[PDB]
């Protein structure tokens, strides 16, 4: 038999909000790693900061989300982290 | 249940449970990145397997592998293209060990100021282990590197989740690669790689950052090109100058692919807030270099206006975390603790921090306030 690993259970969430990026961040920010990626990122830093980390997202690394999607979630992000 | 926080703004973590691993401080689950407890460095010089950090940048890490099926495939510019498995490597090859550590890139970016993105780590993305396998100038010369040989790219079993996602493959230079010292590590502190840290097989490359020590390593590729993969080419960069820096806030110019680790020093028996005995207050700690040697280790304990010399413990190599001791006299009250190292090469670690985009080669002389009575 091959030797196999079992890792823990994935237990990070998003911070619930009531802005419509809440709802897209749980629908295409899970995808390829867990949230924790998003909830331990430096505290209060704002639209820009936000805006460039779901572009990088998108552009280098080919996350399927839309503009629409994409700004909703950079402003949840920025709003609520 | 258990969570810490680390001393940086948003630094509350859980302590997780992974299988042949202790409780460790939980960056990320999916894919596994786990930090080691600063306390864990007073415990000793070598740092336990079940203590080592663990990071890595895609999911699709492998949770199922056959030992007696696995190959290290050796193939591009070289005469012969080798399949080998990891019986072949501990049979028909000479074992070399080497003490050294093991830093991400990343160390200690939950520190930079301003703040930037990444990994949120602490100080514990670092670890020293004994490291045994065969010298990848051994397999080189075995396959036969071809005159027109540049670089030396390395792929392991982990993908990427989603295929358009460039996958985790790093570049050495040729010489480099054939440099006797640069390992297929099958052991790690005399045990088989534990999972995370990259069973059967990893590149172990003696005083670089851990970016290029590639886990789970099956595929070895000589070209005699330039590698222009993202993870050489766009990630993993620093500012193309001394300092490895920019002015807070600013890009630079121009940037290399990061190398060789900065001069590091930290004191492991005393913490933030520590209370100690005045009068004679023994001291000790760790310091690391890129593989030139630590010269000396100085410590003080009036926040850098005079210093000590430390007492420098008998070492494991010149790529292992350096011991160190010292007695400071310590008056009653508040102390500002400091310890700088110096390697054989004249780099020592500045006072200041300095800062660059990525948050990369943290190495500022570290403070640690006691309380003496
Ligand atoms: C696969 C196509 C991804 C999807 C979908 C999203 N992201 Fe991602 N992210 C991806 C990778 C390959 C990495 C590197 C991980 C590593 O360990 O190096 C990341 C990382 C992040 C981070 C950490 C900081 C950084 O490296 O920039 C954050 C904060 C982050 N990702 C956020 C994020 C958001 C908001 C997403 C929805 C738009 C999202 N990710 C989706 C790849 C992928
Ligand atoms: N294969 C692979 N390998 C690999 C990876 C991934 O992702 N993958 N990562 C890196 C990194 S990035 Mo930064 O620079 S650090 C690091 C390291 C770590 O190791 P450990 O985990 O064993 O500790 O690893 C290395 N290797």
């Amino acid at each position: 038999a091959p030797l196999t690993y079992e890792l823990p259970d994935e237990t990070a969430q998003l911070k619930p909000a009531p802005q419509p990026g809440f709802e897209a961040a749980q629908n295409n920010c899970a995808a390829c790693h867990s949230v924790d990626y998003i909830n331990t990122q430096p505290p209060g830093k704002g639209q820009a900061f936000w805006d460039a980390e779901v572009q990088k997202m998108i552009k280098v690394y080919h996350a399927p989300v839309d503009e629409a999607d994409a700004k909703a979630i950079a402003d949840y992000l920025a709003k609520t982290y | 249940a258990d969570t810490v926080t680390l001393p940086f703004a948003n630094g509350e973590r859980p302590l997780v449970m992974y299988p042949g691993k202790r409780p460790l401080i939980g960056l990320t689950a999916r894919p596994p990145q786990l930090e080691t407890p600063f306390s864990v460095f007073d415990e000793g010089l070598i740092t336990p397997n079940d203590a080592f950090f663990v990071r890595y940048a895609l999911a699709g890490i492998p949770l199922e592998i056959d030992p007696d099926a696995f190959r290290l495939e050796i193939k591009g510019k070289v005469g012969t293209p080798l399949s080998l498995s990891l019986q072949d490597l501990k049979n028909d090859f000479p074992a070399s060990e080497v003490v050294a550590v093991n830093q991400c890139s990343g160390n200690s970016r939950g520190f930079v100021e301003p703040r930037v993105g990444g990994g949120q780590l602490a100080n514990g993305a670092m670890g020293n282990a004994r490291w045994r396998g065969v010298p990848l100038k051994a397999v080189l010369e075995k396959a036969g590197v071809q005159a027109g040989a540049k670089q030396v790219t390395f792929g392991g079993l982990d993908g990427p989740v989603i295929p358009e996602t460039p996958d985790f493959v790093k570049a050495l230079s040729i010489d480099h690669a054939t440099d006797g010292e640069v390992m297929l590590a099958y052991s790690m502190n005399g045990a088989d790689l534990p999972w995370l840290n990259g069973y059967p097989l990893r590149l172990v490359v003696p005083g670089y950052y851990g970016t290029y020590w590639v886990k789970h390593l099956n595929e070895i590729t000589v070209i005699d090109k330039e590698f222009d993969g993202f993870w050489m080419k766009t990630a993993y960069r620093i500012p193309d100058n001394a300092c490895a820096c920019t002015e807070p806030g600013k890009a630079p110019t121009a940037t290399i692919p990061i190398n060789r680790f900065d001069v590091r020093s930290f004191i492991t028996n005393v913490e933030n807030g520590a209370s100690v005995k005045a009068g004679e207050v023994p001291l000790r700690g760790i310091a690391f270099d890129g593989g030139y040697g630590i010269t000396q280790v100085s410590v003080s304990a009036d926040a850098g206006k005079s210093w000590t010399n430390a007492t420098l413990d008998p070492g494991l190599g010149k790529y292992s975390f350096r011991g160190w001791k010292a007695v400071l006299p310590l008056t009653k009250g508040d102390h500002v603790l400091m310890c700088r190292a110096t390697n054989a090469r004249g780099e020592t670690q500045p006072m200041q921090a300095t800062w660059n985009p990525a948050g990369y080669m943290r190495n500022v002389v570290e403070a640690t306030r006691v309380i003496a009575a």
